[PDB]
Parts: structure tokens; sequence; C-alpha cells
RNA sequence: UAAGGAACUCGGCAAAAUGACCCCGUAACUUCGGGAGAAGGGGUGCUCUAUUAGGGUGCAAGCCCGAGAGAGCCGCAGUGAAUAGGCCCAGGCGACUGUUUAGCAAAAACACAGGUCUCUGCAAAACCGUAAGGUGACGUAUAGGGGCUGACGCCUGCCCGGU
RNA sequence: GGAGGAAAAAUUCU
RNA sequence: UCCCGGGCCUUGUACACACCGCCCGUCACACCACGAGAGUUUGUAACACCCGAAGUCGGUAGGGUAACCGGAGCCAGCCGCCGAAGGUGGGACAGAUAAUUGGGGUGAAGUCGUAACAAGGUAGCCGUAUCGGAAGGUGCGGCUGGAUCACCUCCU
RNA sequence: GGUGCAUUAGCUAGUUGGUAGGGUAAUGGCCUACCAAGGCAACGAUGCAUAGCCGACCUGAGAGGGUGAUCGGCCACACUGGGACUGAGACACGGCCCAGACUCCUACGGGAGGCAGCAGUAGGGAAUCUUCCGCAAUGGACGAAAGUCUGACGGAGCAACGCCGCGUGUAUGAAGAAGGUUUUCGGAUCGUAAAGUACUGUUGUUAGAGAAGAACAAGGAUAAGAGUAACUGCUUGUCCCUUGACGGUAUCUAACCAGAAAGCCACGGCUAACUACGUGCCAGCAGCCGCGGUAAUACGUAGGUGGCAAGCGUUGUCCGGAUUUAUUGGGCGUAAAGCGCGCGCAGGCGGUCUUUUAAGUCUGAUGUGAAAGCCCCCGGCUUAACCGGGGAGGGUCAUUGGAAACUGGAAGACUGGAGUGCAGAAGAGGAGAGUGGAAUUCCACGUGUAGCGGUGAAAUGCGUAGAUAUGUGGAGGAACACCAGUGGCGAAGGCGACUCUCUGGUCUGUAACUGACGCUGAGGCGCGAAAGCGUGGGGAGCAAACAGGAUUAGAUACCCUGGUAGUCCACGCCGUAAACGAUGAGUGCUAAGUGUUAGGGGGUUUCCGCCCCUUAGUGCUGCAGCUAACGCAUUAAGCACUCCGCCUGGGGA
């Protein structure tokens, strides 16, 4: 319905608040890209792609630090169906003063803020996560 | 509201009215009309003088005046200071500033700029009340 | 009929003025139909384009009907004579069309569609007649007789002691 | 504790 | 069980000066702003006809005229279309003013009642109809933003 | 690309297009004749109101908000309205013709004029300047040149109107001159501030030296070129001579002088800074909280203190604070704020995968975004203001080359969404016709006699013409006891007797079928308790209005006795409510415990029954989370996205 990426972010947010360890949801290309990015920056622990003959699903394990500390402290959606947001190469933002990351879809695929500013390319910003 | 609701009709501010309308317009005799020109002070002609009573809990009598401005406006002004040399058919200079004590008075009278006189035996705050250095 | 234009008079009484056909244009109010021919304006004659453009008629010959345009011409004046609405604003009464004192009063009077009350179960009530006999009615309470009010809109208050 | 149904009594003033 | 006075717990409150509280409406007096009003008055932008100067253009030119070959050409004069201002007519819009009138608002002790706040002493409120000096009353339908709730039934 | 109103919805007819023609420097209904009825508009046409536009200025963290002073660029106007001539260029500020208003001359026939040019006068205003010098410099028009003109311009005068800069002295000088202010009358305070002491002249007075801005043009020699038969002349280069309104101006040099130079506002809190006297809800202060009634840090004055400074206060306008229109950056249970509900056009948004396109998106290069202004770096004025050089910034800008993740387009593919199929289930869902019992009222008839009814007490009222009570029969109307249950159905209002006929919706079970066919939805259409309106019926109970009896100081009420419209039926209007869960619709995620309605699967069990699992409704208690709190909490007021409606202090309303 309308926005699946917002549903993705809301699922991780709810599971993080509940201190859940495992999450599953239907899969797509952009969902797999977001999960792979989050795994690269270590926000999540692991991600698996389970094959079912409707669309396939993705399962992510939430990662918590020592003494039950939340690794992911917030997810915000920037681009929306009612208002799209596009950022230039010199307009890409720094999430949480460099402590967090942003996801941007540019002409070279999905990248983070560091990759986008390294190649001097721009795209549309999808979300902030910190 | 949603972005579409905002593009369909945009936001609007609230029109704030002024406090001293009589200072905000002039009169044209050739067209016999009223124009929007804002001025700091104006001059007018007195019609009557007297002293009215305030609201609760105050009871002291206050000196006021009724003036026809340059645009023929019935304006009730206040007389500051101790004592005055004002009477009917006198030229007065009206200035902005309202007093809460009187429910109708909204303007002050400059002392020492026109037919109006200053205040005798004034040592402090001498710039106002129009008293020169002794 | 000079000049004036209701100064006359109880009162513009009488007279004067508008008047035909074509085109433009047209208010408040309204029961949405009207008001409305509102008001206010413009054009009309003759000759040449021209047995018109086009129509009706007929097999054709031919015969009738005739709008727009142009150029011109003549008078003070062109529906050149007779015949042919004057208009507007506001109030009272009566909704309207209609009827009335032959021979003084045409109306604000009567009537009217509508409203309400009341009587009548049929050999109906009511009415004419001594009666027979009739109208009502060859009808049957969505029908018939009598009293009052008078379209339509909003309403129609209190008193049953007296008659 | 919460929701539904449901009787009997009843003068005026400060 | 009842009558009277206390004590504790609980409940409702628009009170805190603490119910000798708070608070509503009409009437009489003064002032202020606004609407309506038979009328009067000022201005704005158009429209439809009548008349129409200067001027450009078009047509004639009997009157006048050196350059070109008496003729041509030209000009004065006259006529026609367009045309500012003006005149007439019916509408549109805007402002001021007007006998009187309608509700509204403010005003240290006016008059009449006590409608609401406690179950406010007839529970209150909403829509509607009718009635009354006034707050308001009554009928119909709805709500709890309702105090008490003997007896009976379900839920935690 | 840059404004307010929909309480401004239709506007237009040479208008819309075409065929020929005329006209202009040029295209074009720019104009004419003919032909067809077009054209613009909820993406706001037409109309009303205000307004010159921009570079830019003020404010603001920024996004934005307000304005168009000075200067630069474009446009329009020249007393009002119309027209043409000359000219390359005008429908022409100091040119022409006509009409209009005003001023002036006249011999009465007729003529002249236009400061929104520089100064200046009158009037309006709260408010704005000399009736000055010069073409020396820069630039214009004319000429071969000298040269003439230039209120452009270069300068001087007035106004603290603004910014910047400097001064009214400096060091020393005491348990502390003298005198004010107070005093707990010992003292404190002004205060190193004074006098004294030593020093300087930035200003000021007196007397003198005194620049740049000046390049020239022209005139005389020259040297070299092109041209020529030769010159004269022409182009370039080098020299000689001449030119100042400002102006004896800036500047500099000497002598004298602490002498000739400080004011305004404020002091309870916001906000920096207190004592005394006088007054006594008076005089008065005031942006707000509010002070003044006898002990006033708030009124007036004196002393003291604080801020600023040749300025200081008051007023008017704009921005901020104001997140108080919230894109950045707010909300709608109870504070303002969810339409009463539904069906749906336009619009907004849209499940999964593949190929392709580059409209959106991102990026490179070219041109352009004037000068002045903000900003950065350098400089010049004794510093600063100011001035100069270079640089940077600013666009949903035109040409063009690139990438294809995402939104968009095209061609395909798939079922999770959506719908149909097949098998079951439940229900006061709606319309039409017929029927049933209990009870109330009225009428008739038997038995029977003095009360009945009503209230806190009474009374009006019915009754000996015979009630109330009881038994039998008849007439008619409205509502449906028990079942009945925070049970059921419907989008909402709402729907309870029974039977039939015609019809709408929902749930579960299966996976057969199509393959995104979906959500929301301004304007439209329809439904919508009760009260009310129109026409025609019906009328048993109840009952607005109304009457009587009571209560009360009064009682236009509550209470009692009667009672009309209405409540009922058919058709047609009306379109409202505390129309409420005071909570818009759609989708997904997020602890549990326990009832109940309609289904499905399994295990125990011969059945019954018990247990477990699951779908869709309906109640309660509760975790995280949210809230100002009450509270909500898988039927969210939690976490997210799409679309619509609405809110911006109370009264007036
Ligand atoms: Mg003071
Ligand atoms: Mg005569
Ligand atoms: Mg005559
Ligand atoms: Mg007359
Ligand atoms: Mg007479
Ligand atoms: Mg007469
Ligand atoms: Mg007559
Ligand atoms: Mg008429
Ligand atoms: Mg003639
Ligand atoms: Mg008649
Ligand atoms: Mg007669
Ligand atoms: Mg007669
Ligand atoms: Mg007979
Ligand atoms: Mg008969
Ligand atoms: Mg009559
Ligand atoms: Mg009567
Ligand atoms: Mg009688
Ligand atoms: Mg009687
Ligand atoms: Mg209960
Ligand atoms: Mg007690
Ligand atoms: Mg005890
Ligand atoms: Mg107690
Ligand atoms: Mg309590
Ligand atoms: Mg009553
Ligand atoms: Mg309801
Ligand atoms: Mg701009
Ligand atoms: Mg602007
Ligand atoms: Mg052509
Ligand atoms: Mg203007
Ligand atoms: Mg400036
Ligand atoms: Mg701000
Ligand atoms: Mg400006
Ligand atoms: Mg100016
Ligand atoms: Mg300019
Ligand atoms: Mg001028
Ligand atoms: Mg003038
Ligand atoms: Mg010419
Ligand atoms: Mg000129
Ligand atoms: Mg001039
Ligand atoms: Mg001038
Ligand atoms: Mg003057
Ligand atoms: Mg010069
Ligand atoms: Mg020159
Ligand atoms: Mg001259
Ligand atoms: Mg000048
Ligand atoms: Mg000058
Ligand atoms: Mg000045
Ligand atoms: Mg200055
Ligand atoms: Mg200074
Ligand atoms: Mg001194
Ligand atoms: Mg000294
Ligand atoms: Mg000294
Ligand atoms: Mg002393
Ligand atoms: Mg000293
Ligand atoms: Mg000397
Ligand atoms: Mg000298
Ligand atoms: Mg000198
Ligand atoms: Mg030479
Ligand atoms: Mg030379
Ligand atoms: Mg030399
Ligand atoms: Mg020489
Ligand atoms: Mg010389
Ligand atoms: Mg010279
Ligand atoms: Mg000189
Ligand atoms: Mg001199
Ligand atoms: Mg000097
Ligand atoms: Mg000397
Ligand atoms: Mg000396
Ligand atoms: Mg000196
Ligand atoms: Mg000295
Ligand atoms: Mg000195
Ligand atoms: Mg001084
Ligand atoms: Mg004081
Ligand atoms: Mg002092
Ligand atoms: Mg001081
Ligand atoms: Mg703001
Ligand atoms: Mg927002
Ligand atoms: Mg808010
Ligand atoms: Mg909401
Ligand atoms: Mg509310
Ligand atoms: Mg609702
Ligand atoms: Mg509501
Ligand atoms: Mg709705
Ligand atoms: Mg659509
Ligand atoms: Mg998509
Ligand atoms: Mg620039
Ligand atoms: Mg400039
Ligand atoms: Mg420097
Ligand atoms: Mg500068
Ligand atoms: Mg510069
Ligand atoms: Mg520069
Ligand atoms: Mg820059
Ligand atoms: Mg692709
Ligand atoms: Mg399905
Ligand atoms: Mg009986
Ligand atoms: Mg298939
Ligand atoms: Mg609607
Ligand atoms: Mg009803
Ligand atoms: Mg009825
Ligand atoms: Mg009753
Ligand atoms: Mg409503
Ligand atoms: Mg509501
Ligand atoms: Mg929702
Ligand atoms: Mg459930
Ligand atoms: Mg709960
Ligand atoms: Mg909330």
């Amino acid at each position: 319905m309308t926005d699946p990426i917002a549903d993705f972010l809301t699922r991780i947010r709810n599971a993080n608040m509940v201190k859940h360890d495992k999450l599953e949801l239907p899969a797509s290309k952009i969902k797999k890209e977001i999960a792979e990015i989050l795994k690269r920056e270590g926000f999540i622990r692991d991600v698996e792609y389970i094959e079912d003959d409707n669309a396939g699903t993705i399962r992510v394990f939430l990662k918590y630090g020592a003494t039950g500390e939340r690794v992911i402290t917030g997810l915000k959606r920037i681009s929306k169906p009612g208002l799209r947001v596009y950022a230039k190469s010199t307009e890409v933002p720094k999430v949480l003063n460099g402590l967090g990351i942003a996801i941007v879809s540019t002409s070279q695929g999905v990248l983070t803020d560091k990759e986008a500013r390294a190649k001097q390319v721009g795209g549309e910003v999808l979300a902030y996560v910190w | 509201p949603t972005i579409n609701q905002l593009v369909r009709k945009p936001r609007q501010s609230k029109i704030k009215k002024s406090t001293s309308p009589a200072l905000n317009k002039g009169l044209n005799s050739f067209k016999r009309e009223l124009t929007d020109v804002n001025s700091p002070q104006k001059r007018g002609v007195c019609t009557r003088v007297g002293t009215m009573t305030p609201k609760k809990p105050n009871s002291a009598l206050r000196k006021y005046a009724r003036v026809r401005l340059s645009n023929g406006i019935e304006v009730t002004a206040y007389i500051p200071g101790i004592g005055h040399n004002l009477q009917e058919h006198s030229v007065v200079l009206i200035r902005g500033g309202r007093v809460k004590d009187l429910p109708g008075v909204r303007y002050h009278i400059v002392r020492g700029a026109l037919d109006t006189a200053g205040v005798e035996n004034r040592g402090q705050s001498r710039s106002k009340y129009g008293t020169k250095k002794p």
C-alpha cells in the first residue's frame, strides 16, 4: 500500500522498540539493497533471503550491544509519495553530524552519504538512520 | 495538512489592525476624500474641555480634550502634566499613545509645540512637558 | 393663430399631442406565465444596376411573387392624403373575465372559483299545490338544500352567564 | 468495582 | 426503624470573601458603534442615438497657376467616410446624508423576580412547535457532559 | 516568472479561422469584401480595488516577511482630450492645428500663455534648502579651426537629517579644603573631585608661507610614411608657448591660552541603578504587573547612582521575538478545530519481476545573468567613514555530451491486493398484503347501593336521572408482555407479534477462474430521529395551546381534573439534533489474561462432553508506547504512509 520502504523502516523501528531479535517481511530488489547497506555499516547483524513462490522474503536479525544497548536508535523517511526529495552532489546531508548515515539512490545505484560525496554524484534521498 | 491540500489552497496570515487610526490618513479638499498617509503627529482644533472619572478602582479626575483633526475626526485626547492653558477653539498638537484608565481616550497632547503651553516648576523629565532649562 | 405653456379650473373638463410596417433596445416587482407594443431610439420617396439573388406555376412557351446592397435625383416635408396606442412614478378599493337601477347613480355595489358551518339513508331533506301530481332526479352522502365569507400568501385570540 | 433493568416515599422559606 | 446533635469515610460543585457564595434576563437613565428607512445629494466606468471642430484619406474643381511636352500637372473652393468635446435616455456601481426605527456594548449603591452552579430544591443540555412582563414554561425525539439507585441480571 | 476579492461565473462578434485585396521598413483582421460559427474560461475567463518594473534596501539562524528613499537600466507623462506635418529617428516638456478650464492685453474686430527644467512665491502638511560661481576638468550641439552655447556637470550656501573622526584638558595633590545631602547628630557621602602643584596645545586667537586637480585644443618647428609630375595638405613621432570657479582652499610654520566648549533619560520587577522632604484614592504616574486612603525606594522636588554622549527622549511604519498560518516548523476524545451518512466525475496516490525510452532525476562543456550593492583578498586618503583594483556569489536560463537506481511512458510476465466461481451459516436489513392475543375507552343489558376519583393535604370533577364494582355482548384505534442478552443486522438515521411475496448486504470453507481491474475523493446526486408544512382519511390512549381546582407574598409553573392541533395512514415538501465512541476513510507492524456471537480443523471420547488451533464481530483488565492530566492501549488516543474536511483569544455572532 502506497509505500513499502516506509513499512520496512517502521517494521525495524517496532521490532527495535520491543527488543525483538528477528524480523521477516516480503522481499524486493530495493529492500535487499537497503538490508545489504545496513549490514555493511553493521546496524543489523545478519540478513537472509528465503525463497517462497510468491515473491520471496527477507529476514533480518536485529543487533544489540553489550548490556542491552540498542544499535539502531532511529529511522526517518525523507522521500514520500506525496513529496519526493532529490539532492544534488553538493547538497547531500550529513546524518547526525557524521555519526549516522543516509541512503541515496543515484545513477550508480543505492549508496550512502560517503559514497555519494566521494563520487560527486547525486540522486534522491530515501531515509536517514542513526 | 497534506502537501496537496497546501498546493490547492496556501496558508494565509492574519490582518492586524492598528491602534491609532486617526494618525493614518489625510484629507484632500479638491476630491473631498480620505487618503492613507501615516504621520507621527497631527494638529487639530479643540471643541470642549472637561474632566471625567476613571473605572474601578481609580477615582482621581483626569484632564481630557475633544479635537477636530485635519480630517474632521472627533478625537478624544488626554492632557498630561500639572495644570494647562487650554480652552475651546484652541490649536492643539495630538500625538500617539493611549491610556488604559479612560475607556475612550487613545491619544496624548504634546506640551510646548503649539498654542499649548508647558508645565511650570519642572526639574525632572524636562524634555517632556516642554519646559526649558531654568 | 405672435410670446408664454395649466398661470384656467372643484378637477388638464374640452382640445392639442402619439398612431402604420421593419430593425435595435428595454427597469423595479413577480403567483415565473408576466410587467411589455415598458421606457428610449433609427429607417420609409423616385431612377439605374435589374425580365435580381431566389421562389410559385408549366413540357416548353411564358406568367406571377421581390429582400438585401451599391451608385445617384428631387422637395420645407417621402406610412407626403384618409384610416391606425400618449407615456411614467406612487397610494386607497375590489383578486381577475363578467352583472346592475329600460328613462339621473357602471361603482368600492352583485356575481365568481375557493373556505367553513349545518340539514338530508331515499316515498331523502327543501320547494309548488286543498289534494292528486311534480321539481329535486330519470340523481343516491365524492350527492342534494340552506346560512356566512369571497383568488392567492401568513393567520383566525378570550367568554357558554343571557338568547 | 463496571454495565442493564427497576420499585415505594415527596408541603413552602431561609 | 424513627426524632435531635455530633464524629469519621465517601460523593457533586461554575464557591475560595469560601452558600450571608456565585449568577441570569426585562424595565427606567446616559453614551457609543452598526443595520433598515419615505427622500435628498456627490462621484466613477460604460452603453444607444443626435450633432460633430482640427486632421489624414477619397471625389470633383467653372476660379487661380512660372519649371514639364495651348495640354498635362498643381492649388484655392465644394462634397463624402472616420472623428474629440457637447446634447438626450434608460440602467449599473460607490460614498454622504435623513423624521423615525431594530437588535448590540459599556456604565461604584436603581426597580422586578431567582433561570443556571449541590438531586440548586421540577436533573441539565440539543433540535423543533407553542405560550408568557422577564429570566423562562410545556409537548415530541435524542444524550450523560446524572446525584440517589431499595430489589434483580451479567462482566473484571 | 513577480497582487487582493468567487459575498466578481460566464465573457466575446473583427470576435474565431479561411479565400482575395489594401496598408506598413517588416509578419499579422492592422484595415476591407466574401464564406463558416467560432474563440477564452474552476490550471479562475470577465469584472471591481490597489499598484510604474528591476538591480536592489530593512529585518531574519535560514526559509521567508516588508519596501521600491539615493544611484544604474527599461517604461509612461508633460494643463485636459484629439490630430497631423518636417525629419534617418516624434504623433515631439521649453514645435504646429482644433475643442475644453483658467490667467492676461484690447481701439470689442481680435490676440498671448503653460516650472512634473534650475533657483524662487502662494496653498496643503507634523515636515523639508540659495531667486549663488564657472565652463578650469568630463561629456554634449555647431564649425576646417579659433570659438559660441551648455541651471548637464565641476563647485560654493542652508538644515546635528545620517555615518565616521576629534575636543571641553593631563600627572600629582588628604583620614580628606570649604560647603550641600543625610545622621542611629560619633559619622558617611559628593571625593583626588577641589585649591596648590608641574605640563601640552588636538580645537581657538594672532601673523605669515600655500598645492594636486592641467590633459590639452590651437599656433611654430621638426623627422618618417601614403599620395603624387611636383607641390600644398594629410597620418604618426619629438620638442617650443599658453590655460584654475573652487581659492590664499586643503596643508604647513611660529607666539598666547586651562582658559572660550555638556546635555538628556532612567533608578519596584521585566532592566543597569536609592535616601530624605511635601502630598494624602487629591495632585498625579503608566508598555504591562499596577502605584496614590499618614512611615510612598512607583506621584513633585533635593541629594546620590546607572546608560548614552553633541546628542538624548517621545511618536508613526516594517521585521524579529511570534512555532501567533508551523515546507523548514503546529494541530482536531474532554481547551478552537472530523462534514449526519453514502454513491461517485475531475484531481492526488498506487503490489512484484524483465526489456526498452531519458519526460522528471544527477553530471561535464559553451554563451549569458550590465555597472554600482553584500562578501573575500589587496591598496589610496594622518585613522575611520569614503574611494580604487581583482576575485566570488546569484537561474526549476538557452545549445549540447554523458549515467539509467528511483518516479513517469511503451511491450511482456506473476498472484499477496481486488473481484467471480463452488459449499455452507446467521440475522428486529428494506418494501407490499393478510392475520393474532393481552389491555384501555365507548355503547347495550343483568346484580347492587352511596359514594368514587385524587393529593404532602385538599379541591375542581363523575354519581340517587344511580355511579365506582362485578358478569355478558358489540364497535374502533394505537402499541407488540414473557423470549430479551455491554445479544444481532444496517453506511448513518434506525430496525422487536405472526405468515407469505419481492429484494440488499455480510461471514466462514475451497483455490477453480481474471490478472492491479485498487484507495481517497473538491464540485454533483441520494438517504437522513423528532418537531413542522400541503392535500385526503382515521382518531382508543397520551397530550403543546386552553379552562378550572390547588400551592405561593405573587405562580402566566411544578401537582389534580378535562382538553384541541399532533402522535397513526397515503402521496409531496422540509434537511435539522449532545445526527456522540464529542474519536474521517484505506493499509501494515507492535506483550498478555478472560467472557460472548457466527463458522472452520485436530485430539480425548461409542456418542455426549472436554482440551488445543484458527477467521470475522462484540465486552472487560492490563505491557511497551503516547498524553497537561483524566486516560487510550491489536475494536489505540502507539509506530508509519496516501487522500479529504476543519482550527488560529472571548463577546458582538
Ligand atoms: Mg518620572
Ligand atoms: Mg398661440
Ligand atoms: Mg409659436
Ligand atoms: Mg405641470
Ligand atoms: Mg385661481
Ligand atoms: Mg392652480
Ligand atoms: Mg380627457
Ligand atoms: Mg409599465
Ligand atoms: Mg433640400
Ligand atoms: Mg371588479
Ligand atoms: Mg339609468
Ligand atoms: Mg350613465
Ligand atoms: Mg307528494
Ligand atoms: Mg320525479
Ligand atoms: Mg362580502
Ligand atoms: Mg373568532
Ligand atoms: Mg347557552
Ligand atoms: Mg349552559
Ligand atoms: Mg447502575
Ligand atoms: Mg457529623
Ligand atoms: Mg472516630
Ligand atoms: Mg467529614
Ligand atoms: Mg471530593
Ligand atoms: Mg403552559
Ligand atoms: Mg442517536
Ligand atoms: Mg523579485
Ligand atoms: Mg515586489
Ligand atoms: Mg495579406
Ligand atoms: Mg499610482
Ligand atoms: Mg543604505
Ligand atoms: Mg525568526
Ligand atoms: Mg528602497
Ligand atoms: Mg523622489
Ligand atoms: Mg531608478
Ligand atoms: Mg510639465
Ligand atoms: Mg501644474
Ligand atoms: Mg516623413
Ligand atoms: Mg524639446
Ligand atoms: Mg516648462
Ligand atoms: Mg523647480
Ligand atoms: Mg510656504
Ligand atoms: Mg565645458
Ligand atoms: Mg568639451
Ligand atoms: Mg543661452
Ligand atoms: Mg544640479
Ligand atoms: Mg551640483
Ligand atoms: Mg531637514
Ligand atoms: Mg551628523
Ligand atoms: Mg560621535
Ligand atoms: Mg569647562
Ligand atoms: Mg583642571
Ligand atoms: Mg588636575
Ligand atoms: Mg548639613
Ligand atoms: Mg582632577
Ligand atoms: Mg597677535
Ligand atoms: Mg600670504
Ligand atoms: Mg591665514
Ligand atoms: Mg603632423
Ligand atoms: Mg606634431
Ligand atoms: Mg615641455
Ligand atoms: Mg616657442
Ligand atoms: Mg601663447
Ligand atoms: Mg580650454
Ligand atoms: Mg575668483
Ligand atoms: Mg579669497
Ligand atoms: Mg590653512
Ligand atoms: Mg602672541
Ligand atoms: Mg594671554
Ligand atoms: Mg586660546
Ligand atoms: Mg598654557
Ligand atoms: Mg581648562
Ligand atoms: Mg558644550
Ligand atoms: Mg519619583
Ligand atoms: Mg539629580
Ligand atoms: Mg549621570
Ligand atoms: Mg513566522
Ligand atoms: Mg506540517
Ligand atoms: Mg496549536
Ligand atoms: Mg486525526
Ligand atoms: Mg470543543
Ligand atoms: Mg462521525
Ligand atoms: Mg459537530
Ligand atoms: Mg461522509
Ligand atoms: Mg481521478
Ligand atoms: Mg511503481
Ligand atoms: Mg555585478
Ligand atoms: Mg550606481
Ligand atoms: Mg590604509
Ligand atoms: Mg564600499
Ligand atoms: Mg570595489
Ligand atoms: Mg569590483
Ligand atoms: Mg562570494
Ligand atoms: Mg530498468
Ligand atoms: Mg482474497
Ligand atoms: Mg360496568
Ligand atoms: Mg493466466
Ligand atoms: Mg460535497
Ligand atoms: Mg414526524
Ligand atoms: Mg399533518
Ligand atoms: Mg396535565
Ligand atoms: Mg449541525
Ligand atoms: Mg460531532
Ligand atoms: Mg486511521
Ligand atoms: Mg475480537
Ligand atoms: Mg483498558
Ligand atoms: Mg490526543
